[PDB]
């Protein structure tokens, strides 16, 4: 914990990253997460709501 | 547009509707807009 003020960037950094990335696991109300998914289960008009 | 439908399958003729007619026939767009017009007509073809 010398280095701890250099270190705590890189690990900032890292997690929120880490969190961005995570995020497209989410379904934010939709049927599933994956795009593909519930463009190739739902017609037209309810795939773009 | 003007043409003759079965009193059943009217309700194909919209935006992203699935059916006969509306797949092989006559299908509108999902972005439509405008009115669809149904009124009998038996005892002039029937």
């Amino acid at each position: 914990s010398a280095l701890g003020k250099l270190q705590d960037v890189v690990n900032q950094n890292a997690q929120a990253l880490n969190t961005l990335v995570k995020q497209l696991s989410s379904n934010f109300g939709a049927i599933s997460s994956v795009l593909n998914d519930i463009l190739s289960r739902l017609d037209p008009p309810e795939a773009e709501v | 547009d003007s043409f003759v439908i079965r009193g059943d399958e009217v309700r194909q003729i919209a935006p992203g509707q699935t059916g006969k007619i509306a797949d092989y026939n006559y299908k509108l767009p999902d972005d439509f807009t405008g009115c669809v017009i149904a009124w009998n007509s038996n005892n002039l073809d029937s």
